[PDB]
RNA sequence: CGACUCUUAGCGGUGGAUCACUCGGCUCGUGCGUCGAUGAAGAACGCAGCUAGCUGCGAGAAUUAAUGUGAAUUGCAGGACACAUUGAUCAUCGACACUUCGAACGCACUUGCGGCCCCGGGUUCCUCCCGGGGCUACGCCUGUCUGAGCGUCGCU
RNA sequence: CGCGACCUCAGAUCAGACGUGGCGACCCGCUGAAUUUAAGCAUAUUAGUCAGCGGAGGAGAAGAAACUAACCAGGAUUCCCUCAGUAACGGCGAGUGAACAGGGAAGAGCCCAGCGCCGAAUCCCCGCCCCGCGGCGGGGCGCGGGACAUGUGGCGUACGG
RNA sequence: CCAUCUAAGGCUAAAUACCGGCACGAGACCGAUAGUCAACAAGUACCGUAAGGGAAAGUUGAAAAGAACUUUGAAGAGAG
RNA sequence: CCACCCGACCCGUCUUGAAACACGGACCAAGGAGUCUAACACGUGCGCGAGUCGGGGGCUCGCACGAAAGCCGCCGUGGC
RNA sequence: CCGCCGCAGGUGCAGAUCUUGGUGGUAGUAGCAAAUAUUCAAACGAGAACUUUGAAGGCCGAAGUGGAGAAGGGUUCCAU
């Protein structure tokens, strides 16, 4: 899990805040891996990663990169779209498949938190207080 | 009435456009009439005052029929000197006083190869605007 | 006399430099005569050297690098101060030619069904 | 002694010019500056302080490249060719 | 004192120059309101801090 | 502090409501900015329908709207194929095609290809070429007739 | 600026207003009341061709 | 001489030999309160200061 | 009889209210929506004949070229080839130029110390010295070269 | 012994490219309080908000159903009105709180892997020539190099092929 | 039993947002103790080691015609 | 302005009780405090009335005013 | 710049140890009293208790009221 970094577990606040262990990330460990890997090469694009195993400590990906610049991916309109600026750290805006998984998006009764496009996009039109000209 | 969008009424920008003009947009908002003969002989109302230009005062104290030529455009101050268009300082040093373009009216014009190409494109136009009215 | 650009163009390259000289050596006296007193026609005149000796080097500047651009027009590689600046984000972009580029699936939909112009009776 | 008397022995500069702000806030010990952050890569800066972020913000300097950059943008950054001669 | 880097040497010589009175023809000159410089550093008033 | 009589309320303002309060302030400049963009669409399209493809029939779900039919998404597989419309040449002439909806009783069927059959006879189909008319309406009738028709297609 | 500026008026109500508005204007006591100096206008309310 | 602060003594020496001709035994280099480097060029025992002084216009 | 004190008026001061003015804000709306290793944002220093700030600019420094424009700029002065029509000035700006620090890039941050290549000078003919030019940062992609392995094999 | 092939690695100021930092109103991914309300207060509220970190673009994200429904059925996403202060949540206290249908704005659909078949039919780099031609390239050539059977390309994707 | 879709790969304009920026228009707004902190050499002067804090300050006249000259005074300052 | 006769304690505030040995107030100028939004209740005015209401959208060759106004009706979906 | 008919509001001050600016009585008052001490003549000058020169009387008294530095200051140095 994720142990909140507070200095010798004081959190300063509410019984309901005090928990420093038990805690989870967000993100999935294949989400942190795709982003470490997207970090270090900040030259590639991020398209992919899968697992290749695990241990008591450590969980191992694989994560596909590709290199926007080069011809053989420039001139295949196939991969045209990697190399539009818009897609620049896909795995730092949870836009890969292990990234979204995280996001709650999906079609039905189950994500209605993020109508909208996320759950920031939701909860903004939700709350916002919508006052018309005439009223 | 104004209908152009993207010209401006506002008392505060049009002023502030006016005070910070650059030199040659100062050169057209100190335009003076052409008197009579010279609105007849070139069909021209209005031209950018120059220096070597003989003008009236038809406006304030020095208003009359004096023929004086313009010596020199302050265009920084909006005003001109004309060369009997003076006054007797304290210590006796006679200076110039300053009058706007527009209170006079050009007698005669100094005629260069720029002054011909202006006076021939502002008399084709209002002959034009005449093909319009017609 | 009066130093202007259109002058200079057809001069050449020597002669050039040789202007440029007498220029620096007059702006030297000049620069001697503002601290040993010096009429102000003689101050007056640093302004008229020193836009002088700014013109002679715009012009070998400017002469100097088209030539650059000529020996490296067709050339594969050219130096990054002889290439388009633009923006960096519009030096990044897809080239025309690669933005053209259709797959054989994509070209086959356009040949079968293209766009009809087509108008419905009221 | 802790008032007037102790002001007298105050002759240790903390703090000296940033050679990247330009501020005097480079501490000589650490060798980073409480302004900007240096030497880090990023700079310094926070949301907690408006006020601090306007004082140093894009627009509060020369603009040597960005003003000519917005002046570029209006004919769409044409490179290569001039005016027709007179 | 005496024993001083190059950069506050140079930072010093920019100070003193700019501690000087106006010309007294600035004041002739159209749409003049500067009387007087308002930006003048006293050694012993005001300091640098460096 | 209740006083009197009175309803219980309970307003929904306990959190930084001001930081999101949308005014609308721009819906005069919005219209104007939609309908210019319609304009525009138009002219290009033209003689094209300005409102868009034609769209079918279907009914509202529910019992509250179940007695209602309305404007469908796209015409299904099975109307353009009882029609005999091929699914890739339906988009270009016109028609909007919703491979999802499916068919559950035979009214609908009909009553969509029907709507189809009567589309295709009053559409003008321009010839790819204008010298060289293949398969495409008469000259006399696009001569005259083609004009954008505004409004939904077949309301 | 979300003050409330703007006001609905009725459709019944707005065209009300229309319909006493053009019925006092074919009234010469309530046009001269309004100081539109009417003396000398031949007939209220006050028709010309079309051709104007 | 007030010469550039960028300059040395031996590029100091090198400008004063062939702008005026003469030839440098030492160069002393300073640079003064307000910014500037002010460089005192001694010349070559041969070589008459005032006489180069005339034909520079220093006096 | 005066001072002194108080009250009220006239005038004078002290002060900067009031009124009038407004090249400034605030609010709403619209169109566009563009930074950077080809060195940004920011900082420093410097640049005018007289100029400290503001502004503008970069050793070509209160600007060069070009185009448009068409006689100024101006506080003073100076220049009739620096007082210009063979183009002043202003605007535009596409050409050229663009110091130091800064993601900041040889290393270090002291204008501290190197390395490689080329050119000129020291009569250079070596070493060495001086000047000038180019290069020398981290990560990463494709490709090349040079290699490592009791990793897996083949032949002898 | 050695000579070769491959694999896994390493060095280079190797040839050519790419990332960094800024701005941050709006957008995406995280992290994340307490003041406050509850007339005390701990769950709750404040609030997934402020502050903190990362990443963008002119928009972003979302997006062509592992959908809604239960009807005579609709049919990607986003936004608006309504649904609705509702169903529901809640020391069932204070408080909190969506969605589907309906009407609109806009409207646009698609591509792989796999599974097969086609003599790798595919791609990158280099050298030369010819033509448009500020490098954008088109073609031709080369018993040129490399990638690639640990799978490139054509066809084809749930609407079937 | 029935309904409904086909997850664990990917792309995609429009309608939407926009207290930063580049230009621009407007206002039943404020009118120099107001309106931005800032109508002015304002994020300036100044303060703090620093993070940071942060002002005051508009108006001669239509035109400088900004009071020559005489006179008292060392002058500031007066009288003509 | 002054004289005289009679009357006559300093205001604001909290308080059962203030001229108080209760607090604030040296003086003068300018600034200075029930607002706006949403909701709800009742009362009053106006329109229409078993209905009523377009507020969202669209149409009118957008645009000084006009970002207004007018219109919709198989736009009344929807609210009540 | 105002009257009248309507419209709109950041609309009325004596107070808030109110905010900002200005000004009084106090008041020509308190004060200009830590470390022994000044005097004579002349000069310059409009002007001398205070400047300069000379003379006298004193003090620091080598752990200095002397002569040089570090830090810090940053031109304060020197001349007019
Ligand atoms: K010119
Ligand atoms: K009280
Ligand atoms: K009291
Ligand atoms: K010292
Ligand atoms: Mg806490
Ligand atoms: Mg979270
Ligand atoms: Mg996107
Ligand atoms: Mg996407
Ligand atoms: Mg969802
Ligand atoms: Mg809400
Ligand atoms: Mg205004
Ligand atoms: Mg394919
Ligand atoms: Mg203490
Ligand atoms: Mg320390
Ligand atoms: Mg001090
Ligand atoms: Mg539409
Ligand atoms: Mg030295
Ligand atoms: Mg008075
Ligand atoms: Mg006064
Ligand atoms: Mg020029
Ligand atoms: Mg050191
Ligand atoms: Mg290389
Ligand atoms: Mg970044
Ligand atoms: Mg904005
Ligand atoms: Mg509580
Ligand atoms: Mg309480
Ligand atoms: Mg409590
Ligand atoms: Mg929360
Ligand atoms: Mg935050
Ligand atoms: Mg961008
Ligand atoms: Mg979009
Ligand atoms: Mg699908
Ligand atoms: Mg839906
Ligand atoms: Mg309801
Ligand atoms: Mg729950
Ligand atoms: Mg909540
Ligand atoms: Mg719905
Ligand atoms: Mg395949
Ligand atoms: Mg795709
Ligand atoms: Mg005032
Ligand atoms: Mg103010
Ligand atoms: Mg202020
Ligand atoms: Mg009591
Ligand atoms: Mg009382
Ligand atoms: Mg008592
Ligand atoms: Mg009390
Ligand atoms: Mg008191
Ligand atoms: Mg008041
Ligand atoms: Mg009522
Ligand atoms: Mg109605
Ligand atoms: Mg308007
Ligand atoms: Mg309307
Ligand atoms: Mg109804
Ligand atoms: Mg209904
Ligand atoms: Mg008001
Ligand atoms: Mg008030
Ligand atoms: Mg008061
Ligand atoms: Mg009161
Ligand atoms: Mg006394
Ligand atoms: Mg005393
Ligand atoms: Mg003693
Ligand atoms: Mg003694
Ligand atoms: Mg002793
Ligand atoms: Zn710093």
């Amino acid at each position: 899990g994720r142990k909140r970094p507070v200095p010798k577990g004081a959190t300063y606040g509410k019984p309901v805040h005090h928990g420093v262990n038990q805690l989870k990330f967000a993100r999935s460990l294949q989400s942190v891996a795709e982003e470490r890997a997207g970090r270090h090469c900040g030259a590639l694009r991020v398209l992919n990663s899968y697992w290749v195993g695990e241990d008591s400590t450590y969980k191992f990906f694989e994560v596909i990169l590709i290199d926007p610049f080069h011809k053989a991916i420039r001139r295949n309109p196939d991969t045209q779209w990697i190399t539009k600026p818009v897609h620049k750290h896909r795995e730092m805006r949870g836009l890969t498949s292990a990234g979204r998984k995280s996001r709650g998006l999906g079609k039905g009764h189950k994500f209605h938190h993020t109508i909208g496009g996320s759950r920031r996009a939701a909860w903004r039109r939700r709350n916002t207080l919508q006052l018309h000209r005439y009223r | 009435m104004k209908f152009n969008p993207f010209v401006t009424s506002d008392r505060s920008k049009n002023r502030k456009r006016h005070f910070n003009a650059p030199s040659h947009i100062r050169r057209k908002i100190m335009s003076s009439p052409l008197s009579k003969e010279l609105r007849q002989k070139y069909n021209v109302r209005s031209m950018p005052i120059r220096k070597d230009d003989e003008v009236q005062v038809v406006r304030g104290h020095y208003k009359g029929q004096q023929i004086g030529k313009v010596v020199q455009v302050y265009r920084k101050k909006y005003v001109i000197y004309i060369e009997r268009v003076q006054r007797e300082k304290a210590n006796g040093t006679t200076v110039h006083v300053g009058i706007h373009p527009s209170k006079v009216v050009i007698t005669r014009l100094k005629l260069d190869k720029d002054r011909k190409k202006i006076l021939e494109r502002k008399a084709k136009s209002r002959q034009v605007g005449k093909e319009k009215g017609k | 006399a009066k130093i202007k650009a259109r002058d200079l163009r057809g001069k050449k390259k020597e002669e050039l430099l040789k202007q440029l000289d007498d220029l620096k050596v007059e702006l030297s006296q000049l620069r001697v005569a503002k601290v040993t007193g010096g009429a102000a026609s003689k101050l007056s005149k640093i302004r008229v050297v020193r836009k002088s000796i700014a013109r002679v080097l715009t012009v070998i500047n400017q002469t100097q690098k088209e030539n650059l651009r000529k020996f490296y027009k067709g050339k594969k590689y050219k130096p990054l101060d002889l290439r388009p600046k633009k923006t960096r984000a519009m030096r990044r972009r897809l080239n025309k030619h690669e933005e053209n580029l259709k797959t054989k699936k994509q070209q086959r939909k356009e040949r079968l069904y293209p766009l009809r112009k087509y108008a419905v009776k009221a | 002694t802790k008032g007037t008397s102790s002001f007298g022995k105050r002759r240790n500069k903390t703090h000296t010019l940033c050679r990247r702000c330009g501020s005097k806030a480079y501490h000589l010990q650490k060798s980073t500056c409480g302004k900007c952050g240096y030497p880090a890569k990023r700079k310094r800066k926070y949301n907690w302080s408006a006020k601090a972020k306007r004082r140093n913000t894009t627009g509060t300097g020369r603009m040597r490249h960005l003003k000519i950059v917005y002046r570029r943008f209006r004919h769409g950054f044409r490179e290569g060719t001039t005016p027709k001669p007179k | 004192s005496s024993h001083k880097t190059f950069r506050i040497k140079r930072f010093l010589a920019k100070k003193q120059k700019q501690n000087r009175p106006i010309p007294q023809w600035i004041r002739m000159k159209t749409g003049n309101k500067i009387r007087y410089n308002s930006k003048r550093r006293h050694w012993r008033r005001t300091k640098l801090g460096l | 502090a209740p006083s009197r009589n009175g309803m219980v309320l309970k307003p929904h303002f306990h959190k930084d409501w001001q930081r999101r309060v949308a005014t609308w302030f721009n819906q005069p400049a919005r219209k104007i900015r939609r309908r210019k963009a319609r304009q525009a669409k138009a002219r290009r399209i033209a003689p094209r329908p300005a409102s868009g493809p034609i769209r079918p029939i279907v009914r509202c779900p529910t019992v509250r709207y179940h007695t209602k039919v309305r404007a469908g998404r796209g015409f299904s597989l099975e109307e353009l194929r009882v029609a005999g419309i091929h699914k890739k040449v339906a988009r270009t002439i016109g028609i909007s095609v919703d491979p999802r909806r499916r068919n559950k009783s035979t009214e609908s069927l009909q009553a969509n290809v029907q709507r189809l059959k009567e589309y295709r006879s009053k559409l003008i189909l321009f010839p790819r070429k204008p010298s060289a008319p293949k398969k495409g309406d008469s000259s006399a009738e696009e001569l005259k007739l083609a004009t954008q028709l505004t409004g939904p297609v077949m309301p | 600026t979300w003050r409330r500026w703007h006001r609905r008026v009725n459709t019944t109500q707005k065209r009300y207003a229309i319909c006493s508005a053009l019925a006092a204007s074919a009234l010469p006591a309530l046009v001269m009341s309004k100081g539109h100096r009417i003396e000398e206008v031949p007939e209220l309310p006050l028709v010309v061709e079309d051709k104007v | 001489f007030i010469v550039d602060v960028k300059a040395n003594k031996h590029q100091i020496k090198q400008a004063v030999k062939k702008l005026y001709d003469i030839d440098v035994a030492k160069v002393n280099t300073l640079i003064r309160p307000d910014g500037e480097k002010k460089a005192y060029v001694r010349l070559a025992p041969d070589y008459d200061a005032l006489d180069v002084a005339n034909k520079i216009g220093i006096i």
